[PDB]
């Protein structure tokens, strides 16, 4: 078998029954939101395009963030 | 059809009457007679035998072959050339003879396409068409034809019968859109402008003996007359010919099709056109 | 027996739910809006003017076209400045 | 006040660009051969045993082909008729230029006649002569 | 060898109920229909196989690309477990190279 | 309430006087009585050939199949048609009815 | 009078029209009461059986997917550690009570997982095998052409006794133009015939065709038929789908 939803809509879908269904609406918007924070640990690309050296062309280029630890303390 | 005389003489085509086309079918052999059992056709027994023998090049050890070659760019940037798709006047006058291709109209690179012609795959590096000198000596038509590359013996030819040859750019933007026009439609969206030539390209298409979309109209005259004493014709003066206001017809160098403004939006299930109102977007689209 | 009927593609048309979670996101894109008015024309009840870029859109394409496409003039006198250094 | 006008106009030149599903019947010409090389079928029809129909592009159905890259052989594809009264011309026609009775298929079946070595140029023409 | 001392039940087959008597109808829709339905959209199957042909590599592949995320752990470990084997098989192991 | 004719059979064996028959139909399709070289006449007007082909085989009981239409470019080809005779029996059937020698037995289980 | 029905395609001027009997359904004895044109390049096409041969597995090959399965020695429960020791011990070396040597082991080279037989013919080929089909049933004097598919009855036993009375075959294929406007009667009596099928041209297919013994078509459905067919030859091929806008097609 085959579950009916993908896992990683699973938070989502207990966010929208029971007791959770109940929190006020702005709290949800909170928990429901994914922001990336501000970089800290990496220089973000200033443009979104740049010229390869090597053969010359406008190249895409995206921020890739680097996975940081935070420790409970 | 004598064969059609015989089918009434045998019974009836049924699912069990059926048989495939003789020798379609090979047979497929499984390793169980003694033919083509025991060692099963892998020799005896080693590492080839076993089924682990050494990936395709290898040598045994010794350098490979594909190796020792020193490295030199054949291939470099090959992905980035422009690729132009080669249509000979011999192909033209065929198209045009057989009805495909209309001459009373301007042909570009959609009506080529639109008659099979020419087969465009811009996902391929195709920036257009070139016309090809192949068949210059029997070309005996009048016709008004944009390319993306010409020869000067192809221009000859063109001029030569009366009509007019224009060398014009498209990006790989627009040239999607102008092969396929319809499948742009569907999407809803309005015509994009037509981006200019790159640097590279620019001298090309400002020169009059190519006869550039954005060379000088002034140093045309100079530039065809100059091909017909080379080579032995004698150059007509068109404007008198009934047929001058469709053969003068050229393309805004921002067009992409004859009667269609960038910015538009084609409603084809409505048989509309919307045009934009707003002033910035028209000054977006008419730049 | 009588065979059920033909199979035939659904007509018109079609808005998915945006707030079903198992709707695809594909289909919820303004891209896809545009399509069913290019299909579907003004039966599909897209406001034509969405059609077009917004002004703070309108602002980024130009912004590009700037940086990436030089305008015939700039080509034209770069063009000849490289050719006077070569000479 | 909406931002976009409606014309139907220049709906005229959207029309221009839907391409054809359909091969045009090729166009009257004053004098044939045409310029090309094409001429239409004779009229009135031939009245041999064979008929040889021509392609969805108005042309004889005459290839060139090769096989394991050293067998070369020319096609006659779309017979309608006897094709047996076809090969009798056929060897008779090319049994001169070679010096020898040519080597050929008949595929009843499939209705078409196979001939080894390259003869296209010559069964083109030929079969123009008879109006096909 | 054993065999059967009795003859087993006869195999009653209706050759024509409904579902052999209409077998194949609608298979033309697309020739027959102005090409609005391709006939492959009449096949019913697994999602990941439905008008589509591969290897067992390319299958495996394609169940995990179409419902890997919907899958149970015991499956999903025993799907990658397959793609593993399956690629050192046909990218290592064979008489051709 | 609607009742289904007896079922007939398929054999047919040719009229005595085929001639007869066939020029007056001829004659009552044309309806300018007969034309030398009546055998002649093309039957690619399509009201004529129903006429004429639908009437003989009312009267006659024998009609032309649908492969064999075709076929009747000419009367010639019409006249010749209902000559041949159809044969209901089998080959089978016709053995059985052979003047079989005395030592051969064949018995029919159908 | 009579109901003369002619070819709207030009037939190839060295071709002939093949023609057949047009045939009612209202009555018993009303077995011809026209007489109509057939395009000879659907109805009177090369006898290609291996054609019909192709389309046919075509058909019954192309939905097929088989849902049968066997573990591997890697999906049978257990199976992890090594039996007993490679050295004295007088038996067979083993790593795993389940490879395909032992009872209740994993199955070496079974059926795996969901498998598709899925392919597509050239769309040509498989309009020809119809045109073929459509021959036989003709030549072999199999196939009815009827001006509309009204019954007087609603019977089922009247359709079948005329079946029989016009030596029709055991099983019929009943083609009508389109789904929604077939007759109210024919639909009742086909309903609970086995043998008697009743399907509209958009679902005629060559192995329903070698599945019933006579074919019945109906004069607008034969006109359908033809001009669908006779399309495919003197076609471009496709730039895009066909299902998109094109010039001259609907
Ligand atoms: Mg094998
Ligand atoms: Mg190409
Ligand atoms: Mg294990
Ligand atoms: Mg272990
Ligand atoms: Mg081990
Ligand atoms: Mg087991």
């Amino acid at each position: 078998p085959l579950h009916r939803y993908p896992v990683h809509l699973w938070q989502k879908l207990r966010l929208r029954q029971g007791i959770c269904a109940r929190l006020p609406a702005h709290f949800l918007r909170s928990l429901e939101e994914e922001r990336t924070p501000t970089p800290v640990h990496y220089k973000p690309h200033g443009t979104k395009f740049k010229i390869n050296p090597k053969n010359g062309q406008r190249e895409r280029v995206e921020d890739v963030p680097i996975p940081v630890h935070y420790p409970p303390e | 059809g004598t064969s059609l005389d015989l089918l009434r003489s045998l019974p009836r085509v049924s699912l069990a009457n059926l048989k495939p086309s003789p020798n379609s079918r090979k047979r497929e052999r499984r390793p169980r007679d003694r033919r083509r059992g025991r060692k099963c056709g892998r020799g005896h027994k080693g590492e080839r035998q076993r089924g682990t023998r050494p990936r395709l090049g290898f040598e045994g050890g010794q350098t490979p072959f594909y190796i020792r070659i020193p490295k030199y760019g054949f291939n470099e940037g090959h992905s980035f050339r422009h690729q132009y798709q080669p249509l000979s006047l011999r192909r033209l006058q065929y198209l045009i003879d057989l009805g495909r291709v209309d001459p009373t109209q301007p042909i570009d690179l959609t009506q080529l396409v639109n008659g099979r012609g020419v087969t465009i795959q811009p996902l391929k590096r195709d920036y257009g068409v070139q016309l090809v000198e192949e068949g210059a000596d029997t070309f005996q038509a009048k016709i008004n034809i944009e390319v993306q590359l010409a020869s000067e013996l192809a221009i000859a030819a063109i001029e030569k019968n009366g009509g007019v040859v224009t060398t014009a750019f498209y990006d790989p933007r627009s040239l999607e859109i102008l092969c396929k026009p319809i499948p742009f439609f569907l999407r809803g969206q309005p015509i994009p402008k037509r981006m200019l030539p790159p640097e590279s390209l620019v001298p090309y298409y400002t020169d009059a003996k190519n006869r550039g979309y954005l060379a000088d109209p002034a140093k045309f005259p100079e530039a065809r007359l100059e091909l017909a004493m080379k080579f032995g014709y004698v150059l007509p003066d068109i404007t008198k010919d009934e047929l001058f206001r469709m053969l003068s017809a050229r393309k805004d160098p921002r067009q992409i099709f004859f009667g269609l403004a960038p910015g538009w939006v084609v409603n084809m299930a409505d048989k509309k056109i919307l045009k934009p109102t707003d002033e910035n977007l028209l000054k977006y689209y008419s730049s | 027996y009588r065979a059920p009927p033909p199979p035939r593609r659904r007509p018109g048309p079609h808005s998915p739910d945006p707030e079903n979670l198992l709707t695809p996101r594909w289909q919820l894109t303004p891209r896809y809006v545009a399509k069913q008015f290019g299909r579907h024309g003004a039966i599909s009840g897209v406001p034509p003017a969405s059609l077009w870029p917004t002004p703070e859109q309108l602002r980024e394409l130009e912004a590009e076209e700037q940086e990436w496409y030089p305008s015939l003039a700039t080509m034209q006198e770069s063009l000849r400045l490289q050719q006077q250094a070569l000479e | 006040n909406p931002g976009f006008v409606e014309s139907v106009d220049e709906y005229q030149f959207v029309e221009r660009l839907l391409p054809p599903t359909k091969i045009p019947e090729p166009p009257k010409h004053k004098h044939y051969p045409t310029p090309s090389g094409w001429q239409p079928p004779r009229d009135p029809l031939p009245s041999l045993p064979y008929f040889v129909r021509r392609s969805r592009m108005h042309n004889i159905p005459v290839y060139k082909e090769i096989t394991h890259g050293n067998r070369q052989m020319t096609l006659i594809r779309k017979v309608e008729g006897d094709i047996w009264a076809l090969q009798k011309d056929v060897e008779e026609f090319l049994s001169p230029l070679l010096g020898k009775t040519p080597i050929t298929q008949v595929n009843e079946v499939t209705g078409t006649l196979r001939i080894k070595g390259y003869f296209d140029e010559q069964l083109k023409a030929w079969l123009l002569e008879k109006g096909f | 060898a054993f065999v059967r001392l009795t003859l087993p039940p006869p195999k009653v087959v209706d050759r024509w109920n409904e579902k052999r008597a209409l077998f194949g109808v609608y298979d033309n829709i697309g020739i027959l229909g102005n090409f609005e339905k391709h006939p492959k959209e009449l096949i019913k199957g697994p999602v990941w196989l439905r008008g589509w042909r591969g290897n067992e590599l390319q299958r495996c592949v394609r169940k995990k690309k179409f419902v890997g995320n919907r899958m149970f752990i015991e499956d999903l470990h025993n799907l990658n477990k397959r793609i593993s084997y399956l690629y050192k098989h046909f990218n290592r192991h064979g008489k051709y190279r | 309430v609607l009742v289904c004719p007896p079922l007939r059979s398929r054999a047919y064996t040719p009229p005595s006087d085929l001639q007869s028959r066939l020029e007056s139909h001829i004659k009552e399709v044309l309806g300018s009585s007969l034309p030398n070289n009546w055998q002649d006449i093309s039957l690619d007007d399509g009201h004529m050939k129903f006429r004429l082909l639908a009437g003989l085989a009312d009267g006659l009981g024998h009609a032309v199949p649908n492969s064999r239409l075709h076929q009747m470019c000419r009367v010639r080809d019409v006249l010749d048609f209902y000559n041949v005779p159809v044969q209901d029996k089998s080959k089978f059937d016709e053995l059985v009815a052979s003047n079989l020698p005395p030592n051969l037995k064949i018995s029919w289980s159908y | 009078d009579p109901v003369l029905r002619k070819c709207e395609l030009r037939i190839p001027v060295h071709r002939r029209p093949v023609q057949a009997w047009v045939e009612s359904l209202r009555g018993f004895e009303q077995e011809r009461i026209g007489l109509a044109e057939l395009h000879p390049d659907v109805f009177a096409t090369a006898p290609r059986l291996d054609i019909v041969h192709q389309v046919a597995i075509w058909q019954r090959n192309f939905r097929r997917i088989s849902y049968a399965n066997t573990k591997t020695r890697a999906e049978v429960s257990g199976g992890g550690r090594k039996p007993w020791q490679q050295k004295g011990s007088g038996r067979a070396r083993h790593g795993s009570i389940r490879s395909p040597l032992w009872r209740g082991g994993g199955v070496a080279h079974g059926p795996r997982g969901p498998t598709s037989y899925y392919y597509m013919l050239p769309m040509k080929v498989r309009a020809l095998g119809l045109k073929v089909a459509l021959t036989v049933k003709l030549m072999q004097d199999d196939l009815h052409i009827v001006d509309s598919l009204e019954l007087p009855t609603a019977d089922p036993q009247y359709l079948t006794e005329l079946a029989q009375y016009r030596h029709w075959g055991s099983s019929v294929l009943l083609v009508d133009l389109t789904h929604e406007e077939m007759p109210k009667n024919v639909v009742a009596a086909t309903s609970g015939l086995n043998s008697f099928n009743l399907i509209p041209a958009v679902g005629l297919n060559v192995y329903s065709m070698l599945k019933h013994q006579t074919l019945v078509l109906t004069l607008p459905s034969v006109a359908f038929l033809e001009d669908k067919l006779l399309w495919q030859d003197s076609r471009y091929t496709p730039l895009y789908p066909f299902r998109l806008p094109y010039s001259d097609f609907p």
